[PDB]
């Protein structure tokens, strides 16, 4: 990229790099409660939600 | 002994919905029996339950 820009003037190109820390969580841990309900029906077919 | 009608004022009366999607359906019925309702339809539909 260095040598390209130095060989062009109305063109350039450019590099970069960055990093990432991208931390998880919610206030309380009410706001982290879930909840789910399943069924196994007699033919052994499960419905969950 | 003679027999008897049964005579409930409300006919037999069903509504049968197809979803669209994974061959659901909702079946809105007058019945006993929801359970056995499931298990007449998924089977003469060939689903699971």
């Amino acid at each position: 990229v260095e040598k390209f820009n130095a060989e062009n003037y109305w063109k350039k190109k450019g590099l970069a790099m960055v990093p990432l820390k991208f931390p998880v969580g919610l206030g309380s841990r009410a706001a982290g409660q879930a909840a789910a309900l399943v069924h196994i029906y007699l033919d052994g077919s499960v419905l969950v939600t | 002994m003679g027999g008897q009608e049964h005579f409930y004022m409300e006919t037999q009366s069903m509504l049968v919905v197809p979803k669209g999607e994974d061959q659901e359906m909702d079946v809105y019925v007058s019945t006993q029996f929801p359970k056995y309702i499931q298990d007449i339809v998924a089977s003469t539909l060939k689903l699971p339950a």
